[PDB]
């Protein structure tokens, strides 16, 4: 049973419970990442986790891993966290016109399901999430993912200037090379905007 | 380094994300253009001071008005955008965007931005506009508007050609200090 934060009050309450006593170096590593994450994550994916290519990226990535690898950098309980993605998360053969007039392409959606639903993947870049569904980009992107995060998982919680260049995002940052299983890929209708969106349920493993 | 916050707003499709993208990548997006742009701290130097300016992209469409407020706290400056392609989007400066931004970012400097500067002398545009008895926003209409809504100043740019893009962000950094 995973904790879900219904609003700001809950995110904050949960937020204070998290380790925050990083060292200076550890905060700077984490905050640097929030500044621009393309540099990290796109390097790791391109180079599949090997850091040998770029001395600077190497030290920068090695640093952050340490901040995220601290024994105390763990989430105490089981929590549901969220992120939105653009359609090309499922491959270069997809763009955001996959949703048109709040209508998900059934045909495209199906071949995406066949290819990913039930799949266990390993991600090379870090994994950015929010503990607040309304925060971050989950409502502003074609694909929303809900990660069920298990107790013991290493992560950093960030919602203040010392940790992130973008406070107000209620961020849980997951370490790189996290494995997760896509349990379900489906279409749900927004209660309000009344448009379609691709929802992904995944489990951290 | 001085850290500052910048939030960009304006009607859906008036070119916010492409403005932010061209500003960093220095290349207009053709095929994989996101709805909202990733976090990006632009380092800008104006008058001997280096600023790290966090840029916040927002969704312009009405459907997202309930979520947009989440982006407004502790903002140092607003880029308020309309398209030169669309007077409809300009009319929405005074009608939707200034009221919103004033309520949520009371007294936060405002830079009015006319996007798609390249479309002002575009035959196709001029023509599809003429069907509604409209024409491309004239510069003095952006200025007029900028003064009417109390903007720091007024700028026109084209992400497509990168015309004036650099200038917009230099100005925003000036109103952020
Ligand atoms: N995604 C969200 O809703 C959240 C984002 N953030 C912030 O955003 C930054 C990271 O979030 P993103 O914008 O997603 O950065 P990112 O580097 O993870 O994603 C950049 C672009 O690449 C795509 N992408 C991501 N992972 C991919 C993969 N494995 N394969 C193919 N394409 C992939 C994304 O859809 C996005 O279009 C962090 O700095 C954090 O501050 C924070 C909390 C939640
Ligand atoms: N001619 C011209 N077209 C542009 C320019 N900038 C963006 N566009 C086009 O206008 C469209 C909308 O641009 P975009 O940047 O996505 O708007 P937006 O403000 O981000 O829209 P939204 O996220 O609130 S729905 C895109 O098709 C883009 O190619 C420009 O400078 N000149
Ligand atoms: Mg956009």
């Amino acid at each position: 049973k995973y904790k879900l934060c219904t609003n700001k009050e809950e995110a904050d309450a949960w937020g204070k419970k998290q380790f925050n006593k990083w060292s200076k170096e550890e905060k700077s590593a984490i905050r640097d990442y929030t500044k621009n994450a393309r540099p990290y994550n796109e390097f790791l994916r391109m180079h599949a986790g090997k850091l040998d290519s770029d001395p600077t990226m190497k030290k920068k990535i090695e640093s952050l891993d340490k901040a995220l690898n601290r024994k105390e950098a763990k989430v105490n309980d089981n929590i549901k966290v969220y992120r939105g993605d653009d359609a090309w998360i499922f491959g270069k053969e997809y763009d955001n016109s996959i949703i048109k007039n709040g209508k998900v392409d059934r045909e495209k959606f199906k071949e995406i399901q066949k290819k990913f639903q039930g799949k266990t993947t390993t991600e090379f870049g870090y994994i950015s999430t929010s503990i607040l569904i309304d925060a971050g980009y989950a409502k502003t992107r074609p694909v929303m993912t809900e990660f069920k995060v298990g107790s013991g998982t290493h992560g950093a919680y960030m919602n203040s200037d010392d940790l992130t260049a973008y406070p107000g995002q209620y961020e849980l940052l997951l370490p790189r090379n996290t494995v997760y299983k896509i349990e379900k890929i489906y279409i749900a209708i927004d209660n309000n905007t009344q448009k379609e969106q691709i929802k992904v349920e995944a489990t951290i493993k | 380094a001085i850290r500052k916050k910048l939030v960009i707003v304006g009607d859906g499709a008036c070119g916010k994300t492409c403005l932010l993208i061209v500003n960093s990548k220095d290349q207009f997006p053709e095929v994989y253009v996101p709805t909202v742009f990733e976090n990006y701290v632009a380092d800008i130097e104006v008058d001997g001071k280096q600023v790290e300016l966090a840029l916040w992209d927002t969704a312009g469409q009405e459907d997202y008005d309930r979520l947009r407020p989440l982006s407004y706290p502790d903002t140092d400056v607003i880029l308020m955008c309309f398209s030169i392609d669309s007077p409809d989007s300009l009319e929405n400066i005074p009608e939707k965007w200034t009221p919103e931004v004033k309520h949520f970012c009371p007294n936060v400097p405002i830079i009015l931005v006319g996007n798609k500067k390249d479309l002002r002398n575009d035959e196709h545009t001029r023509r599809e506009l003429a069907k509604m008895k409209q024409e491309p926003v004239k510069p003095e209409e952006g200025r007029d508007m900028a003064n009417r809504i109390g903007a720091f100043g007024y700028m026109e740019c084209s992400a497509k050609t990168k015309d004036g893009v650099r200038e917009v962000f230099e100005m925003a950094t000036r109103a952020a200090l």
